[PDB]
């Protein structure tokens, strides 16, 4: 459709409008002290966040000008929760401060192309200060701190993520859930867990709990569905022979073998059990024989070769103990030799490397944490759907902040990590003076999350913002308490991930926006 | 034991040839079930029009070219796979 | 070596004619399977109802005109194919 | 960072068939040192036709590809089971492209390779297809997205008369999808 067209400074001051609503919408929520935001939702109850990108993904304004300003600025909190999880509202908080700021010089007549390189080099030095500022965090007491700073100071939160990392290990796969209860629940499970049941309700070894429980049971993987009993016969004579238990993991049992099986495991001959292959089609082969390396054993299939008729006992897996019941089944201590075990560990990891989309790697890495470690679920506890949905949504930040922690490490927080980079970039300088006057608005809006911290205390946030440059190191600003002290030592920690990528995301987006002249868009 | 009647022979059937003539191995479909068989049991003989029986041209324990399709039934017998079929639907003799 | 029995004939099917009467080369669906092949093997002869068994008219190595159909059974002897069928099925010997 | 990514000779946008052919299970890519290379223009879904080449190819030893409209089902099974059975190392990938385009590429590959692609229009079937009519390689590389083919053992007078022949293509041709594909 037609257009309008604004240039300069009339461009300029509409977008820059745009994204101060964003902006001021989505800081009231930054540190401790922070408020919530309700967000209208036309389906269902308001949800109140206090994340920046729920915000940030809200706002939509009317003014189509400040609509470019509102979605560029959404953009940087936006890839701040893609990248690392957490700190989209100091992502926010900095993108607004450059833009604020970087406009201030563009209105002065500095050239915004040379603004946005200075921005840029003031920002890749900012990264490696950050980076050598970083201290790594793998004890567990840093961990409690980093999930407690990270879901507004929750105590409880940061300390049952640290439990569950320590339960799961550092190849273990947690994920947040609703809970049925009002208080947090941690779920953690070992081994293959996979979610199937069992194809028939009689194999239940146990009426007084419905769970199947298979002692030292051999395991047979038939990657084919199977109607009838002829194929298995030779392997359930066998296994007869043996006397110990079978548990057949298949596409599908059903019909004449599925009745045959059930007859025999309540005659007495084999205590056997039959349930459905994981997954489906392209995944349900690899991590079937991520089964059978767990549990010794190799996968019966048309494309690998052999014929169940084939099949012996060798061929089948072996575990120690086995549980079914009606949604999952968990295998505990698969007879599978070790070195198998790390070769398909370093096997899925490389898949993991190689994988470029979200859901194929998360599939892969709860492949991992399902053959070695564990895997945990936090079942969130609350009273009421919205404090449901609140409370989930900071566990979830919390746990992002961790894993960002153990990724790269913790700075000190309340943005004085941001604070000590940009003391420490003073003497950086660019190829001109317009250069020179972006790495100065960078560094300046490198205080901007203290600034908007203290501003949320309700203090002053130059006479903190001076406090915390004049004292060296860790100091800092209790945000909480309102007082100051190493930050360290008061448990106020910052991954570096998100620290490092709130920062980055802020200063593209924010040069690349300073630099503009020209809008065009759609006349109302 | 087992042996036949009329003008029929008990066959069981050879081995699949797992291996092409080249060291190809064949597994499937291209592991076709084999259309030869030692012969286990040979019967009396075919009845004739005049109530006579002619003794059958196949012995016993020798390898066979049999035609599958409605004339072949199988059984087993020891546990072991076995076809039936009458001397018609058995082609030929393989010597040597 | 394989001979066969009662009424039936053993023939090596003659490869088909790759080019054509002006010497147009003749592929596909146009090279279709000969119909023509030498007799490999020559059974003992039909058995009719008296219970006498009367010789075949072909001769082993002779070529002769078959019919494809069902009477036609495939088979390979020393990796060679060899073609099964009754006499009747048989049609002609090609002579000169 | 800016990344550049360069490769060199034939490396197309096809993976293996099977997840079973690889060699180096430590980086998922099946490595063929010196293989032959077979150019089938019609899918393969039994193991007759190229069961002489098969043969042929376990005489000689050296392994074997085959780059196919389809390779599935009894076929491609049959390839796995003589995978790890080790008579052949043959390993078989879907023919990049598409129709009219996959079988000039198809003829590139025999160009650069010095073989001869098996068709039912040229005329030669799979079934006397001999180690001659197979292409030459010096190294092969399989994984899941690309198949990259190095020192392909072909006469360099006919690479530079297909170099000229595709040129000529490109020349003549208008759109800007066609000649970007020919380039
Ligand atoms: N007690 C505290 N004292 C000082 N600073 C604190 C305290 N608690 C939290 N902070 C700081 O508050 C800042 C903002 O954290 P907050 O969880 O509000 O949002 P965020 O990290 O910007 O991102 P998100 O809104 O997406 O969760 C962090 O830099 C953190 O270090
Ligand atoms: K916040
Ligand atoms: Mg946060």
């Amino acid at each position: 459709a037609a257009k309008d067209v604004k240039f300069g400074n009339d461009a300029r001051v509409k977008m820059l409008r745009g994204v101060n609503v964003l902006a001021d919408a989505v800081k009231v929520t930054l540190g401790p002290k922070g408020r919530n935001v309700v967000l209208d939702k036309s389906f269902g109850a308001p949800t109140i966040t206090k994340d920046g990108v729920s915000v940030a993904r809200e706002i939509e304004l009317e003014d189509k000008f400040e609509n470019m300003g509102a979605q560029m600025v959404k953009e940087v909190a936006s890839k701040a929760n893609d990248a690392a999880g957490d700190g989209t509202t100091t992502a926010t908080v900095l993108a607004q401060a450059i833009i604020t700021e970087g406009l201030k010089a563009v209105a002065a007549g500095m050239n915004p192309m040379d603004l946005k390189r200075g921005i840029d080099k003031a920002v890749t030095a900012a990264v490696e200060e950050l980076k050598a500022l970083s201290v790594p965090c793998s004890d567990s007491k840093a961990i409690a701190q980093v999930g407690t700073i990270s879901a507004n100071s929750d105590e409880t939160v940061g300390k049952l993520i640290a439990e569950a990392m320590d339960k799961v290990g550092k190849e273990g796969v947690i994920t947040v859930e609703d809970g049925t209860g009002l208080q947090d629940e941690l779920d953690v499970v070992e081994g293959m867990q996979f979610d199937r049941g069992y194809l028939s309700p009689y194999f239940i070894n146990k009426p007084e709990t419905g769970a199947v429980e298979l002692e030292s049971p051999f395991i047979l993987l038939a990657d084919k569905k199977i109607s009838n009993i002829r194929e298995m016969l030779p392997v359930l004579e066998a296994v007869a022979k043996a006397g110990k238990p079978l548990l057949i993991i298949a596409e599908d049992v059903e019909g004449e073998a599925l009745a045959t099986l059930v007859v025999n495991t309540m005659r007495g001959i084999v205590k056997v059990a039959a349930v459905k292959a994981p997954g489906f089609g392209d995944r349900r082969k690899a991590m079937l024989q991520d089964i059978a390396t767990l549990t010794g054993g190799t996968v019966i299939s048309e494309e690998i070769g052999m014929e169940l008729e084939k099949a012996t006992l060798e061929d089948l897996g072996q575990a120690k103990r086995v549980v079914i019941n009606k949604d999952t089944t968990t295998i505990i201590d698969g007879v599978g030799e070790e070195a198998a075990i790390q070769g398909r560990v370093a096997q899925i990891r490389q898949q993991i490397e190689e994988a470029t989309s979200d859901y194929d790697r998360e599939k892969l890495q709860e492949r991992v944490a399902k053959l070695a470690g564990g895997v945990a679920v936090i079942k969130v506890g609350a009273a009421t759907e919205v404090e449901m949905k609140e409370k989930k949504a900071r566990v979830e930040d919390a746990l992002h902040a961790t894993r960002a922690a153990v990724e790269e490490g913790v700075v000190a927080g309340g943005g004085v990590a941001l604070i000590r980079v940009a003391s420490k970039l003073a003497d950086l300088r660019g190829q001109n003076e317009d250069q020179n006057v972006g790495i100065k608005v960078a560094l300046r809006a490198m205080e901007a999350p203290l600034r908007q911290i203290v501003l949320n205390c309700g203090e002053e946030p130059s006479v903190v913002a001076n406090t915390v440059k004049g004292g060296d190191g860790n100091y800092g600003y209790n945000a909480a308490t309102e007082e100051y002290g190493n930050m360290i030592d008061m448990g106020i920690l910052d991954p570096t991930k998100v620290t490092r990528s709130a920062l980055q995301y802020a200063a593209s987006v924010a040069g690349l926006m300073i630099t503009t002249e020209c809008m065009v868009t759609d006349l109302p | 034991n087992i042996r036949p009647l009329h003008d029929r022979v008990i066959v069981k059937r050879k081995e699949v040839e797992t291996k092409s003539a080249g060291g190809i191995v064949l597994t499937g479909s291209a592991a076709a079930k084999s259309t030869r068989g030692e012969v286990l049991a040979v019967g009396n003989g075919r009845i004739l029009e005049n109530g006579e029986v002619k003794p059958l041209d196949v012995k016993v324990g020798d390898i066979v070219i049999f035609n599958d399709g409605y004339g072949v039934k199988s059984e087993k017998i020891d546990n072991e796979e076995v076809l039936i079929m009458s001397e018609s639907d058995i082609l030929a003799i393989v010597e040597a």
